RNA sequence: GUAGACUUGAGUGCAGGAGAGGAGAGUGGAAUUCCAUGUGUAGCGGUGAAAUGCGUAGAUAUAUGGAGGAACACCGGUGGCGAAAGCGGCUCUCUGGCCUGUAACUGACACUGAGGCUCGAAAGCGUGGGGAGCAAACAGGAUUAGAUACCCUGGUAGUCCACGCCGUAAACGAUGAGUGCUAGAUGUAGGGAGCUAUAAGUUCUCUGUAUCGCAGCUAACGCAAUAAGCACUCCGCCUGGG
């Protein structure tokens, strides 16, 4: 019932054709859980100019999805977030908690 | 000369992490936080900001370690 | 981030920049107090009336 | 706790007179109405009034002072503690302060005074002296 | 997972119990045919050739999927059975084609997980991906330097394995004890975990039940003859000061390592 | 320890008077609900002894509960033993 | 005691927030030490100084990447939470406990608390790991009459992780639990309400935790609204010293 938020980053040199897949298999994770939002706005670069985890600038990705209640579907994600090589950093928080 | 907590200035509640430096002038020049004494903060409302600054310091949107 | 350099600094001017600003760095108190390790009940002797003596 | 409003109340009177102030408080019973009744009749307070609709109605009572808010009541205490319902005889009910003190006892008739408790051969529970 | 026996009698004093407690019921499958074999250590030559040994049973072994070179199928686990042989347990599997394939079991699998590789699959427990597909810092086994050739290497009864890294042709992998080989990167691999863990601490009282285990007992070298052993026998249980005691064969044993650094190896190493 | 739908639902079924959200029967409802909806969390890792003390004060709230609904009231629980039927 | 009634105590409802509350599941950086490593020379160590020592097998130091454990400076505070013990990188999981309002509702369900039960510092003890830095044990060098000590060089147990136990700590504030009463100057939280309006900034209310001090108060010291003041119910201790 709650909007979540997931912020991951990918190295910038990849293409848009990579980016569509690399958001839509998280559409696949939210369609196997099913607890998906309207659309995870999962690309919003603000800007990077600092090395947390050894990159000065990649491509931000901000998911921010509604889902079901406090159940398996939320914490299901990160086990399938670690698997991608392209992740630099992800983040997962509720609306205000 | 008021300049306390910035809370009445960004009144209210937003965000407190999706700024870049609008909330994050709470930074020091050395990547750490402004003092709660020099800033002179309202304690748990400072906690209402800093409880997501500690995120937003080290969320790879901000240099958490710096000098000068 | 680090500019390391005051605006067209000289030798004694950068010396006063590092003395003044790097004295307000806090870069020395936690080190000299981190000469040795202490008991955590002594870490709240640190977190005691030294700071309350500073403010109040 | 709530289990002694009697000595809670008399102790509160010692707060009012020892703190030399106007009004003390008491929830609504009948027994406390007899307390301020009998002792007002013996000249120690100056009001008999309580909150008009409450089973915990605040019996707020102006006191009877000396000459400068001066005390009249000094050794105020409940005799029979809640751990001890004091059950004395009727025939040799003792004097208080060699006569200089009050006495109030729930006898078989009612809750009557010192010498009325003495020579009427009525006996009950000792409550309070001064 | 270890129960106890109640100390009723002597010999039954400690008797650290099993807690099998987990394994599917009984009766392993009959077309799991592997013929039984006891060399009893002794060889083609057949004098003894290999030390203290012997006394088990007709240990009817069975074909596990040593290689698992199969592909992207509903590879259904059905049962996890007891192994007489090896420390971890085991599991039945049917593919689409109706076969009776069969794998080493793990810690927390269950019937119907049907886990498989193409190497299509992701990192969940029971996939035979190669480390060219597997990412960094994972917990695998069944990696053998010959591709198309199953378990000879550190697919390990006991605990499973881990992987530090990889580069180019090979893979920077620990095994245990601070050891790293660098294995050919497109050789197969089974992400997961060993079947059993606590089967390192079971203490069992009877010498004869260790004969039911099947090793005839081991002599000390001490009271043995000068004919027998370099422990030169004589008066008493005398000490041995004879420069680092050793085998009844002819090499010192404590200390020295015997690497054979002149190998088909040693460019696949760690510091130790 | 439940949402408003099963909260007010269990008030709705297990209330013997409408709007009596402080009924002893609704004390049985929420409290005798989260005894077994407390056991899920003690079996969650078997470590949170503070929640075990929550079970202490809620077992004691059950103790005042049926110690009172047997204590002063008697027969509106004697007809209502089969709410859960302890002991 | 028996029957009876009401909420006006308690709790349960509906709204608020809050926190290092617990327990798991993970992630990030700085920093230490080490693997190679640029390329160069005796260095570094420590104090009042050095021997300790290491190091020319030429290195520290400086160039980088890797490895691993630990812990997470300003945040951090007479701050909060938790009965305390205690709890602070970050994110989730299910998780108590209050307070503000509220009579919506039970109609005294209250307070306790021997017994019994649970939790619980700090070490250590069991099994199995993990093994950076620190450091019992011990060694070497000063030290002096002497040094089994303070200093230095090290350096084992041990510190950390799952997994069981002791039940004893200045347990402290050497101040039991419940609730009632009340001069004020005073902190700070987070609500409730007003409040100050063309953005400002004030007043009341509750639990919090100080500091001074009315009364009261003690042998004095001091306590004093989170009473060492005035009451009552549950418990407990205490009888001159060894």
């Amino acid at each position: 019932m709650t909007k979540y938020e997931i912020l991951y980053i990918i190295r910038p040199n990849i293409d848009e054709e990579a980016k569509t897949a690399l958001v839509e298999r998280f559409d696949a994770i939210l369609t196997e859980n099913g607890a998906a939002n309207l659309e995870s706005k999962d690309w919003e670069k603000r800007k990077l100019a600092y090395e947390i985890n050894d990159f000065r600038e990649g491509i931000y990705h901000i998911a921010t999805f509604e889902a079901e209640t406090t159940s398996e579907a939320l914490s299901e994600f990160d086990r399938l977030a670690k698997i991608n090589l392209d992740i630099l950093r992800h983040m997962i928080v509720k609306v205000e908690a | 000369r008021k300049k306390v907590d910035f809370i009445a200035a960004n009144k209210i509640e937003v965000v407190d992490y999706k700024d870049t430096e609008l909330l994050k002038r709470f930074i020091s020049e050395r990547g750490k936080i402004l003092p709660r004494r020099v800033t002179g903060t309202s304690a748990k409302n400072q906690r209402k900001v800093v409880n997501a600054i500690k995120r937003a310091r080290v969320m790879a949107l901000l240099p958490f370690v710096a000098e000068d | 981030s680090k500019t390391l350099v005051r605006k067209n600094e000289s030798l004694d001017d950068a010396l006063r920049r590092f003395k003044r600003s790097v004295t307000k760095a806090g870069t020395l108190q936690e080190l000299r107090k981190r000469e040795h390790y202490e008991k955590p009940s002594v870490k709240r002797k640190r977190k005691s009336e030294a700071a309350r003596k500073r403010k109040k | 706790v709530m289990t002694d409003p009697i000595a809670d109340f008399l102790t509160r009177i010692r707060n009012g007179n020892m703190r030399k102030f106007d009004v003390v408080e008491a929830p609504a019973s009948k027994i406390k109405r007899q307390i301020a009744e009998i002792l007002k009749a013996e000249g120690y307070v100056k009001d008999v009034e309580y909150v008009e609709d409450n089973k915990q109605g605040v019996i707020r009572v102006f006191l009877k002072y000396g000459k400068n808010g001066e005390k009249v009541i000094t050794n105020l205490k409940r005799i029979s503690k809640p751990g001890l319902r004091v059950y004395v005889k009727s025939d040799d009910v003792p004097k208080v302060l060699n006569g200089l003190g009050t006495a109030i006892i729930s006898t078989s008739t009612g809750v009557v005074t010192d010498k009325v408790a003495r020579q009427t051969n009525v006996g009950g529970e000792v409550i309070a002296y001064i | 997972g270890i129960k106890v026996y109640k100390p009723t009698t002597n010999g039954r004093r400690n008797m650290t119990g099993s807690d099998f407690a987990e394994i599917t019921t009984s009766t392993p499958e009959k077309s799991l045919l592997v013929s039984m074999s006891k060399t009893a250590g002794r060889n083609n030559t057949g004098r003894i050739t290999v030390r203290h040994h012997g006394g088990g049973h007709k240990r009817k072994y069975r074909m596990i999927d040593f290689k698992r070179t199969t592909d992207n199928v509903v590879a259904k686990v059905a049962t996890i059975e007891y192994d007489p042989n090896r420390t971890a347990n085991i599991a039945l599997i049917v593919y689409a084609n109706g076969v009776k394939s069969y794998i080493l079991a793990a810690k927390g699998l269950e019937v119907g997980m049907t886990v498989v590789s193409g190497p299509d699959a992701d990192i969940k427990v029971g996939n035979a991906l190669p480390l060219a597909n597997i990412p960094v810092g994972t917990l695998i086994h069944n990696i053998e330097l010959k591709p198309g050739k199953g378990g000879q290497l550190v697919r390990s009864a006991g605990a499973s394995a881990q992987v530090l890294g990889s580069e180019g042709k090979y893979t920077l992998v620990r095994l245990q004890s601070g050891e790293v080989r660098m294995i050919l990167s497109t050789c197969r691999a089974t992400i997961g975990v060993v079947g059993n863990e606590q089967q390192s601490l079971i203490n069992l009282g009877k010498a004869g039940r260790t004969r039911h285990m099947g090793i005839r007992p081991t002599v000390r070298g001490s009271v043995m003859n000068p004919n027998d052993h370099p422990h030169g026998g004589g008066e008493g249980r005398q000490p041995v000061g004879r420069k680092s005691p050793m085998t009844p064969w002819g090499k010192p044993a404590l200390g020295l390592k015997t690497r054979n650094k002149k190998a088909k190896s040693s460019k696949l190493i760690v510091r130790r | 320890a439940i949402s408003k739908e099963k909260k007010q639902e269990i008030i709705a079924q297990y209330a013997r008077k409408e709007g009596d959200t402080g009924s002893p029967e609704v004390q049985i409802a929420v409290l005798t609900w989260e005894i077994n909806h407390l056991n899920d969390h003690i079996k969650s890792h078997k470590k949170d002894h503070a929640t075990q003390r929550g079970l202490m004060k809620k077992i004691g709230h059950r103790r005042n509960l049926l110690g009172y609904l047997r204590g002063k009231d008697v027969q509106r629980y004697r007809e209502l033993i089969a709410s859960l039927g302890l002991r």
